[PDB]
């Protein structure tokens, strides 16, 4: 069985999860938009 | 078992390969969407560039 | 004369235990093999196993005593929770509370007699097998290095406290405090010569490693039968190396590389350690008088400031 | 006679 | 610090990993 | 080359390589976009 | 020295803009210490931390001394290297080492 | 004077030839036994 | 089955031309051929150029420019990190640069080599990548990280003592280096690679002449231990703990001047999490 | 043959979905945005 | 065939329960909204 | 036969032992008696 | 055949003096209460 | 079979490529043309 | 039968000319005794 | 015998394709163009 | 084979080594020339010698 | 057959004497006695 | 059978000697007791 | 059956008059009691 | 083979051998004659032992 597929796409999402995390967490951690402040 | 596959592509997925790339790439086009909607939303609500 | 299925299946005190074997399936498929058990108990390996659960049994009623008898503290704080050797103002006595001493010296006591039994236990199943008391020499050799440690080094200073404490974060601090102690650590030419067999012993194991796997097509790895005739793998190693390096091994006295290249780790650290505090209180200076210590004498220190 | 270990055996 | 050097350079001792990985994997499939 | 399979290779193998480099550099746009200069002293 | 910069000691200098509950020793800086370490200043200086090829002294001593020094390098925000070169702790190579014996005998 | 101390001779310069001389020694008695004529395998019949 | 060859027949037998890189790329290898017992080819003579730059420039450097025959007391130092990132050969730390550059060229080399010899053998590549990992360390050391902090006075000097100097006072700079996480995995990986070697030369040792079976060993692996691995599990075992104990490595130092400054801060987290924070009471508190 | 198996989805995804959970609701309790468990 | 056993599930569940009422007690306590367990 | 009388032996004298020796250096420590004292 | 041996008790009994003599002669004579060996 | 042409051909090559590269770096690095300067 | 091979003396004596011409030409660039490609 | 134009046309490509990232590196990262800050 | 090879010089020499020696020498003659121009030239410019 | 190859002394010798020929440059030009490659 | 080898005994007296007379004279060079290699 | 052979005695000798050689150069050389190479 | 060589040499040298033998013997008098020139000229310049 090819091993191609199932790495790409698990690579692919595994790299849109962490690229998520990452920019939600700056977004956050920046106060430039309201959210969630005290 | 190579059915309903193009001949382009049957040296690289099989019938169940052509399924699930066909559910991924709807996922795909729907999560571009809704982005896009989201980005233009936040826009609406706080623009970034000034 | 040796039934190696009675030696396996035999019941009694001398006699094994997990049996019926058990199997786990991606040992098999990583390494090859998966069976677990059975596992021989005798006498020494019944007195080796009280004799290590009374150490440690006394180490973690300590560790609840220093926490309070609070769980969620002792796991808080279990990493850096240690019992510690009798500080200096005494010497060599246990005349010692049993908060500022006792424990280690009750502790350490019963992990001697679990080492040795081990060992004992070593020697006594290589030869109820075939096999040579090989493993048992090379236990002795590292022993000599952990029996320097806990028991001569502070014999020759004349206080407990120059001993580990019992705990994660305490033998790192151990190591910190004795190469501060003792002038600077990287100047001990038997230091030297234990981090030159330690890497070297880690560049073998991964030479010989990667050079068995690299030919396993052709059965290379089955070292007991090619020790009696040689095939393609062990000719194509032996190859191999010559072309790179200009010389070779065999199938037969790579291990003894191996065997003495570990070997050697142990007893220069020992005599090193030992010699660190007793004849040579200082490893700079040391050095200093035997022209290894380079000048500098204008140092670019912005390098080594935030 | 002559084996990979130095041992001769017959 | 210029944050943009040092992140491709982490993403290099990253990718230092991969032919260990590779090995480990091609272990496990073809040994079924 | 002639093959499906080396095209898709090659075709990967860049495509992974340009993803990795506008995702790091998209983060960096972002970052420094949005995050505020740090004060100076007093 | 005047390469330090010239400095006064003032109203502000140990009050940081409070009048009365001062904190010598907060929580934030006891990461790696005892909660209760206190600056062993009953001592004399210099010679009072000094631990290199001592025989009548042990690991007991080394470790009262380590807590110091991570404490000075903590109240510095600097490193171990700012009073020292590595390879010998003894050696006053670095005039942060005076400058700190003189500050060890004013606190 | 410009020498070392005694044990910098006992203690660095011995221990350091006596390991170049020992492994270079060791290298030559395992590359002479390992390149002669023993059991081995036909290479024609066994590839 | 079996008889006494004389290693001649053997290496005459396995000697062909022409399956290595360069001979797949160009189509032929310029210098495919031996020398003495030695393999030389493309990246035999990249390297051995490297190899004598690399001993003269540090020669140099070492005898001249510094007036010393004494090898102990050498200190082959880059240039200070006031210069950045900038070469000038009217500067002290010039020479320096060209060892290094020298090195890397025959490290290079040498890893290449080997790929071409195991392909004339018809073997897998385990030796290269085995041997990548610690280019790789080099590599860390003297190129990423340097340019990552933003001189090339971050990289270590070239001495057979002095080199010890930086990593004592790197060491003690990121205070304490003890409690770096990857520093800790890297040591426990060294001392579990020493001990599997020790084991597996004692286990072959231990049956080696004797009129026995090859299912002895296993029975006595599994009466002290309750399991034996196998014969290609434990080469598996130790070609992999032996890359792996410098691949973790490398993080460690990597992540020293940047993103960290110093390692007891690093662990302020543990104490504050909300599931244990605030319980106790005195000095047990936090 | 498949590309995928049924239980490795159904595993991830259920590990997945508890990992986010979690996170999130440290994260929102950290924030301090709401009361939640004061005093 | 059956892509989950029963007895896997169950284990799975059991420890997942027990996991998560700890960190909630625990976590709960050392909050200090409840008076619960003082001196 | 289940039970081995070898065994029961071997573990009792053991764990005696353990047991002497542990309360003989718990009251050592103690202090209380004179005994090894100055 | 024999449930107990004989060597192996000889060989546990003169390591059990060994061990129990070097013990109480190092606790005995750290202790400071007998003069024995004073400059 | 020896001294064939297409060897020569690619060792000369390939050292006047990497003399070229080598020169240009040493006259880019020496600082004494206004080359690329700022 | 001839000692040596004739290409590979001329390999060997080619890498040498190269190496020794790199190496005289560093060292003389450097050592600032001619007034060549300075600043 | 071995010898092809498809050799050739393979090695000037790859090296074309080298030769253009190198210089383009060289160029961006020096005192002119200021890795186009500007 | 060696037909135009000097007798002197059969057992070392082969057809074409011999082309490709008289190659070699010729080149080194020429390269010497050259240097022992270029020393005297930098000679001229400035002495290393004092 | 021999117990000596004239090939090893030739590449033996030539080995030691280009070694010795580069150590005494070095050694004679770090001398500073001759007034060789001076600014 | 003879128990010794003449060959191990005239290595082993050949490197005990050399070893031996070395280190004799860089002990007694550097007592400083003779005059011999004094600037 | 010779206990030496005379290759190997010619190999150490030579090693050992070389290494001889050179070292006992280089300590008079690092002593200052002759005016060799001073400057 | 080996009948160039002398009577006395033939258990030591072939024809080929003995060539290249004279040709390094001749190569190293013309090294030693240059040397000593050397040497000469470096002392007229400045003596090394005083
Ligand atoms: C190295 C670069 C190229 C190459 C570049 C050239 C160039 C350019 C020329 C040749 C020429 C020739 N090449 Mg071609 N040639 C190459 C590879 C080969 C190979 C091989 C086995 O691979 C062979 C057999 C040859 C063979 C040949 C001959 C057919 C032909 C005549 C040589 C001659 O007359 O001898 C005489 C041999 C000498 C070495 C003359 C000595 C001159 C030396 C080199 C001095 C340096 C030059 C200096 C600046 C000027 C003289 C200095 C003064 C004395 C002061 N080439 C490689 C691949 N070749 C020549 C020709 O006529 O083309 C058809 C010619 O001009
Ligand atoms: C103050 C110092 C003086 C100086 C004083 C001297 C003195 C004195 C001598 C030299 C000699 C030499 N000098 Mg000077 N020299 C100076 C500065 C320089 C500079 C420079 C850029 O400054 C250079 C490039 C040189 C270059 C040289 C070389 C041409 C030569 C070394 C020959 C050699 O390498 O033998 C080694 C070469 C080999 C090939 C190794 C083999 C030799 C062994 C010992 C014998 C085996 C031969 C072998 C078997 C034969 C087979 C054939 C071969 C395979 C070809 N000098 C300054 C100005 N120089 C030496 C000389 O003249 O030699 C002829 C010499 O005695
Ligand atoms: C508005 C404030 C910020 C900003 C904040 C964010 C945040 C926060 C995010 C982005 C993300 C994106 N931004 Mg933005 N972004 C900004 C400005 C920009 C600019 C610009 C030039 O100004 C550009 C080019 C972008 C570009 C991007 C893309 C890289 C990305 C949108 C693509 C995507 O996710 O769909 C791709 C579609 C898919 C990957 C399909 C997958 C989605 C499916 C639907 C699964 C969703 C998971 C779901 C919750 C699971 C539920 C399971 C069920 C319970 C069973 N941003 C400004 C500066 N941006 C997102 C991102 O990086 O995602 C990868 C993101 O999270
Ligand atoms: C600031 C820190 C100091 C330093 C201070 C010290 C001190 C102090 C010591 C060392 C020692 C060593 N150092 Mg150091 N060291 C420094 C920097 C280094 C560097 C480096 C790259 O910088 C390296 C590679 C090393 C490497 C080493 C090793 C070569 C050596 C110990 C190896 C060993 O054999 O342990 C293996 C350990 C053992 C064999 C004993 C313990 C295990 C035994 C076998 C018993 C275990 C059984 C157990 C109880 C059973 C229970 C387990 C059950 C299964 C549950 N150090 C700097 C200078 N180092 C030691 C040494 O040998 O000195 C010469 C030593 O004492
Ligand atoms: C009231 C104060 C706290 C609070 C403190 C707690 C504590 C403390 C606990 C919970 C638990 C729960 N809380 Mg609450 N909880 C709060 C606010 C909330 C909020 C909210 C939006 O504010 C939500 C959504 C929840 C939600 C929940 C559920 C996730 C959970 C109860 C259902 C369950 O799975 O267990 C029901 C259990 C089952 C379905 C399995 C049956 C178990 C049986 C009874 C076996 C028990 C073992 C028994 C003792 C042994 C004896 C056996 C005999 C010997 C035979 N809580 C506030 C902040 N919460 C519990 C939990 O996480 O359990 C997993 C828990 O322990
Ligand atoms: C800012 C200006 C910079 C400069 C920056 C650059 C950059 C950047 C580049 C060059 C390149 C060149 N420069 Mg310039 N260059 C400068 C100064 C100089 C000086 C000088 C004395 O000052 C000289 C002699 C040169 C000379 C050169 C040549 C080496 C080269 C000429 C391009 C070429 O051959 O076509 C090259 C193309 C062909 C021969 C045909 C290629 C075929 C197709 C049309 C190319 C498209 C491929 C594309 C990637 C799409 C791929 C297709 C798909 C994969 C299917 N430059 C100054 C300092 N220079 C280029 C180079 O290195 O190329 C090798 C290059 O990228
Ligand atoms: C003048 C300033 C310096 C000095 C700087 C240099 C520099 C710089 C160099 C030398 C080199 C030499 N110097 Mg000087 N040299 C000095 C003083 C000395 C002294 C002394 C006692 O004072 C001595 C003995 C020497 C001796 C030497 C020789 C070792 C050598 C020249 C002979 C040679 O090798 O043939 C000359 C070369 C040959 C016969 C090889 C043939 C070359 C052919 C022609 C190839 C040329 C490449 C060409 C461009 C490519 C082919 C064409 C393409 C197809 C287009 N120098 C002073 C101190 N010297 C050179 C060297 O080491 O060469 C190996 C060298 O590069
Ligand atoms: C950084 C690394 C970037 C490249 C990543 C390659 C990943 C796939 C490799 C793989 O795993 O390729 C699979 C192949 C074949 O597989 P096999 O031999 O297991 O088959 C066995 C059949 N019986 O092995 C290789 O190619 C080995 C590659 C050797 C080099 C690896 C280490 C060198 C790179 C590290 C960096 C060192 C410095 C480099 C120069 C600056
Ligand atoms: C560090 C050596 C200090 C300097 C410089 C100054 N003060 Fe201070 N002061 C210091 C301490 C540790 C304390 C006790 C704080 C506490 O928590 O009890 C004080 C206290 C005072 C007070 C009394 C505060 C009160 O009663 O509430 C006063 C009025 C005061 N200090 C004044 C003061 C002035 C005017 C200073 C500048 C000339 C000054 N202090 C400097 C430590 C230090
Ligand atoms: C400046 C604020 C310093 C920092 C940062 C560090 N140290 Fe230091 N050290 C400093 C002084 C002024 C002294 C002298 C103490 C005295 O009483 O005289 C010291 C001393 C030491 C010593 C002992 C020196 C000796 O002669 O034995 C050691 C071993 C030592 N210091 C270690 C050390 C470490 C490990 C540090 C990083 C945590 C460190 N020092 C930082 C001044 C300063
Ligand atoms: C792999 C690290 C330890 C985790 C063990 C449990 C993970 C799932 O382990 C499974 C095994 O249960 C299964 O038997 C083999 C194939 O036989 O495949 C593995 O993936
Ligand atoms: C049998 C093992 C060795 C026994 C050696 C005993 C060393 C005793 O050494 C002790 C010190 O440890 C003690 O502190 C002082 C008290 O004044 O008296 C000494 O005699
Ligand atoms: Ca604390
Ligand atoms: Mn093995």
């Amino acid at each position: 069985r090819p091993f191609e597929f199932r790495t790409s796409v698990v690579v692919s999402t595994l790299l849109g999860l962490v690229m998520a995390l990452l920019i939600h967490f700056v977004v956050l951690s920046s106060g430039a938009f309201n959210w969630l402040r005290a | 078992q190579n059915d309903l596959v193009p001949d382009q592509w049957k040296p690289l997925f099989n019938n169940a390969e052509w399924l699930v790339h066909d559910i991924v790439v709807k996922t795909i086009y729907g999560g571009l969407i809704i982005a896009v909607i989201a980005h233009v939303l936040c826009w609406a609500w706080t623009p970034w560039i000034r | 004369p040796i039934d190696l299925h009675d030696e396996e299946y035999r019941d009694g005190l001398e006699g094994t235990i997990a049996k019926p074997p058990g199997h786990v399936g991606w040992m098999q498929r990583l390494l090859g093999e998966g069976q677990v058990g059975p596992i021989y108990v005798g006498l020494w390996g019944v007195i080796s196993f009280i004799t290590f659960f009374a150490s440690a049994f006394i180490i973690l009623v300590d560790y609840g005593r220093q926490v309070g008898w609070n769980p969620i503290i002792y796991l808080r704080e279990f990493w850096n929770l240690a019992v510690y050797p009798p500080p200096t103002e005494y010497g060599l006595s246990w005349n010692v509370p049993w908060d500022k001493g006792g424990a280690w010296l009750a502790a350490t006591f019963f992990l001697h007699i679990s080492v040795l039994t081990w060992w004992a236990r070593l020697y006594t199943r290589a030869k109820a097998t075939g096999v040579g008391t090989q493993l048992a020499w090379g236990f002795a050799s590292a022993l000599s290095l952990y029996f320097v440690i806990y028991l001569f080094h502070p014999l020759a200073l004349g206080n407990w406290s120059a001993a580990p404490g019992h705990g994660f974060r305490a033998i790192l601090d151990w190591t910190n405090y004795v190469s501060i102690h003792w002038g600077n650590f990287y100047y001990n030419p038997f230091h030297m010569l234990s981090i030159f067999f330690l890497l070297g012993s880690t560049l073998l194991l991964a030479m010989h490693g990667a050079t068995i796997v690299a030919t396993s097509k052709w059965k290379s790895e089955m070292e007991f039968t090619e020790m009696m005739a040689e095939g393609p793998g062990t000719q194509r190693a032996q190859l191999f190396w010559r072309w790179v390096m200009g010389w070779n091994a065999n199938s037969y006295n790579i291990h003894i590389w191996a065997w003495w290249f570990a070997a050697f780790t142990a007893i220069t650290g020992a005599i090193g350690l030992f010699l660190s505090g007793t004849l040579v209180p200082d490893w700079y200076a040391w050095g200093e008088t035997a022209k290894i210590v380079a000048p500098w004498p204008n140092p670019d220190w912005a390098q080594y400031v935030f | 006679a002559a084996a990979p270990a130095g041992a001769a055996a017959a | 610090m210029n944050w943009i050097v040092a992140t491709f350079m982490l993403m290099f001792v990253l990718v230092a990993f991969l032919p260990l990985v590779v090995s480990l994997a091609y272990t496990w499939v073809t040994n079924p | 080359t002639n093959t499906v399979r080396g095209r898709f290779y090659i075709v990967a193998g860049i495509i992974s390589v340009v993803m990795a480099v506008a995702s790091i550099a998209i983060f960096w746009w972002i970052f420094y976009t949005i995050t505020p200069a740090p004060a100076p002293p007093l | 020295p005047a390469s330090v910069g010239g400095y006064q000691i003032t109203c502000a200098t140990c009050h940081n803009g409070k009048a009365a509950g001062l904190e010598p020793y907060p929580i934030e800086i006891m990461n790696t210490l005892p909660n209760d370490w206190r600056l062993p200043l009953e001592l004399d200086y210099p010679g009072g931390l000094v631990v290199t090829g001592r025989k009548d002294v042990s690991n007991h001593e080394v470790e009262q001394n380590q807590f110091a020094m991570y404490h000075m390098n903590v109240s510095m925000g600097q490193g171990c290297t700012f009073c020292h070169n590595a390879r010998y702790f003894p050696s006053y190579e670095i005039a942060q080492k005076n400058h700190s014996i003189i500050m060890l005998q004013m606190t | 004077s410009p020498w070392p101390v005694w044990s910098g001779y006992a203690l660095c310069f011995v221990p350091l030839a006596a390991v170049i001389l020992g492994f270079i020694i060791a290298a030559r008695f395992t590359d002479k036994q390992a390149t002669s004529a023993y059991l081995r395998l036909d290479p024609a019949k066994a590839n | 089955s079996a008889e006494v060859i004389p290693f001649s027949i053997i290496e005459e037998f396995y000697k062909r031309p022409g399956k290595t890189l360069a001979a797949r790329f160009f189509g032929v290898d310029p210098f495919d051929f031996w020398i003495g017992r030695f393999y030389v080819g493309l990246f035999g003579a990249i390297s051995i150029i490297g190899i004598i730059l690399g001993v003269a420039f540090y020669l140099y450097e070492g005898v001249v420019n510094e007036g010393t025959l004494n090898i102990l007391a050498m200190r082959i130092e880059p240039p200070p990190v006031s210069q950045g990132l900038n070469v000038d050969p009217a500067q002290p730390g010039f020479f320096w640069f060209l060892t290094m550059v020298a090195a890397t060229i025959a490290f290079v080399g040498w890893l290449l080599r080997q790929i071409d010899i195991s392909l004339k053998l018809d073997m897998g590549m385990e030796v290269p990548i085995a041997f990548g990992a610690v280019v790789s360390s080099w590599i860390t050391l003297q190129w990423l990280r340097p340019i990552a902090m933003g001189a090339w006075g971050h990289g270590f000097p070239l001495g057979i003592t002095h080199h010890l100097d930086w990593v004592s006072n790197i060491g003690y700079q990121y205070y304490n280096f003890f409690y770096n996480p990857f520093h800790a995995i890297g040591i426990t990986l060294l001392f579990a690679s020493t001990l599997f070697l020790h084991m597996h030369g004692s286990a072959v040792l231990s049956e080696a002449k004797r009129n026995i079976s090859d299912q002895n060993i296993h029975v006595f692996w599994r009466n002290i231990l309750g399991y034996s691995i196998g014969e290609i599990g434990i080469h598996r075992v130790a070609f992999w703990t032996g890359a792996a104990s410098v691949l973790f490595s490398n993080l460690c130092i990597f992540l020293s001047g940047t993103f960290v400054k110093d390692w007891n801060a690093f662990w302020g987290f543990w104490d504050k999490m909300p599931i244990w924070n605030g319980v106790g009471q005195g000095a047990l508190v936090a």
